[PDB]
RNA sequence: GGCAUGCUUGAGGUUCUAACUCUGGUCCGUAAUCCGGAUCGAGGACAGUGUAUGGUGGGCAGUUUGACUGGGGCGGUCUCCUCCUAAAGAGUAACGGAGGAGUACGAAGGUGCGCUCAGACCGGUCGGAAAUCGGUCGCAGAGUAUAAAGGCAAAAGCGCGCUUGACUGCGAGACAGACACGUCGAGCAGGUACGAAAGUAGGUCUUAGUGAUCCGGUGGUUCUGUAUGGAAGGGCCAUCG
RNA sequence: AAUGGGUCAGCGACUUAUAUUCAGUGGCAAGCUUAACCGUAUAGGGUAGGCGUAGCGAAAGCGAGUCUUAAUAGGGCGU
């Protein structure tokens, strides 16, 4: 094939049945500032939003 | 001496004018330091920031002494 | 790792689901060893189940639906 | 206000994370908080983070 | 304690010749003195040469040296907070006018119980325009850890007693908003602190006090762990530069 | 009072190949289709492989559900 993905967006990018997950980011490395209600909210997996789709199914060759 | 340098404009006001209908948890006025005050069923959180608790129609009455600005919410 | 589903179990011949059984249609790759089977709609006729794992719901199906699940 | 620890007390590795000024009060806290492994309240005590 | 001398070996000193060296002598190949070979002479384990490593090295080479700018050079400015410009919803420019931050606090947090300011004036020993005391008048003109703005008698201001809710798992709904980030939060389940009990507590009157990813560092965790059983190395959680 | 051109006649500028996405029009349809290579060779064979028919999770794993969690409580994703 002729069509060779990027490797940094496919470590960033797992692709699910439901769009494309990734980690939230701003977590790590100073971390005895921010409040607890901050640190929770940041833990999860989310999903991509709509004017990043183009954006990323292109980096990702899925073009 | 030289001098620019402005702030980002937080976006304050009020929302939800005086005949709307509320959810239970909405933002009623983004406040300063109580220019209006806790009425009948709202909340008054951490920054002074009126919010709902109850179901209705936003009410803006004036009341009592000092003549305050008390915002209640009215089942109706 | 592959699975297989409930309805495609009537797909292959003579009615004993071995491991090479599945291989000798084309309902598998090559190179698989672990095999699952899930509840994906009605089996469609006796089998044998035996070197495969079915979940809780397909075998709830096969043993009530007139099949046997041996090793 | 140097940064330390506050490790558990019971046998968990479990801790807590604030800033003490190390200048006006020389010596450490006994403070009683929660603990997310035994689901109860224990005392801590720790300091030097490295 | 140390001697007796070996077993060895490092490091320093002297001497010897047999390695290597001679851009020394005279024979031979040769009709040449390049190059060899033979033989005396000198130096001699040094010099020199490989390979590993320090130092010096514009001798030489590949390259880097920002923007805004009432031309660009000089100077000034690059991020966050409050006011004005800003036209009675939000937003909104200028090398337009004015100011502040790159933090403090184990109580300056929670809670229960109490209590009121500044200033004027009269009297009162060493103070005197002024210190402490008593009195009337007050009607917040004081105070708020920190700039200004908006607030504060259920005082958000002041004192006392006990304390750690400066908790863990969450979070319906919204506000904002290119995105990444942001802000408020009822309520539910754990286990708590005060109060007789309703009840309050997920930091401080609010808004500034801060920096992505990648790499490494430290604590918990069979989740994997390249034939197998373990380990190394990863992964996830918490947290540092 | 900015650029270019003395006129004529010839030539003179969005292509190809391999991968992939969306529409138009067609074939078979819970299934559709073969690449090399064989072949009396545009037929025919070749189903290895690919995309589907089921997801959630970093992973083991479990499955119309699963992950987080002390929770079988809420919530995310899915039919
Ligand atoms: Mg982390
Ligand atoms: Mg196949
Ligand atoms: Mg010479
Ligand atoms: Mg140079
Ligand atoms: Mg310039
Ligand atoms: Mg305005
Ligand atoms: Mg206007
Ligand atoms: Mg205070
Ligand atoms: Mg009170
Ligand atoms: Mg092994
Ligand atoms: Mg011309």
């Amino acid at each position: 094939p002729k069509m060779k993905t990027k490797s940094g967006a496919a470590k960033r990018f797992k692709k699910t049945a439901g769009g494309l997950k990734h980690k939230h980011a701003f977590k790590s490395h100073i971390l005895t500032k921010m409040t607890t209600k901050r640190k929770r909210q940041l833990r999860g997996t989310s999903m991509l939003n709509k004017s990043d789709v183009a954006r990323v199914e292109r980096s990702l060759r899925l073009r | 001496t030289r001098n620019g340098r402005d702030s980002e404009s937080k976006r304050l006001g009020v929302k939800l004018f005086g005949g709307q209908a509320v959810k239970a948890g909405n933002i009623l006025v983004r406040l300063r330091g109580t220019k209006f005050h806790a009425g009948y069923g709202v909340g008054l959180g951490k920054d002074h920031t009126l919010f709902a608790k109850v179901d209705g129609v936003v009410k803006f009455e004036t009341k009592g002494a000092f003549g305050r600005k008390y915002v209640s919410i009215v089942a109706a | 790792r592959a699975e297989v589903r409930t309805s495609e179990l009537a797909k292959v011949e003579g009615d004993v689901v071995s491991l090479q059984t599945l291989k000798d249609a084309n309902l598998i790759n090559q190179h698989v060893q672990r095999v699952k089977v899930m509840l994906s709609g009605e089996v469609g006729r006796a089998v044998t189940l035996k070197g495969i794992a079915a979940t809780k719901g397909a075998r709830a199906a096969i043993e009530a639906a007139g099949g046997k699940f041996e090793d | 206000r140097e940064l330390i620890r506050l490790v558990s007390s019971a046998g968990t590795g479990h801790f807590y994370t604030t800033d003490k000024n190390k200048r006006t009060k020389p010596e450490k806290i006994e403070i009683k908080k929660y603990d997310p492994v035994v689901r109860q309240h224990v005392i801590y005590k720790e300091a030097k983070i490295k």
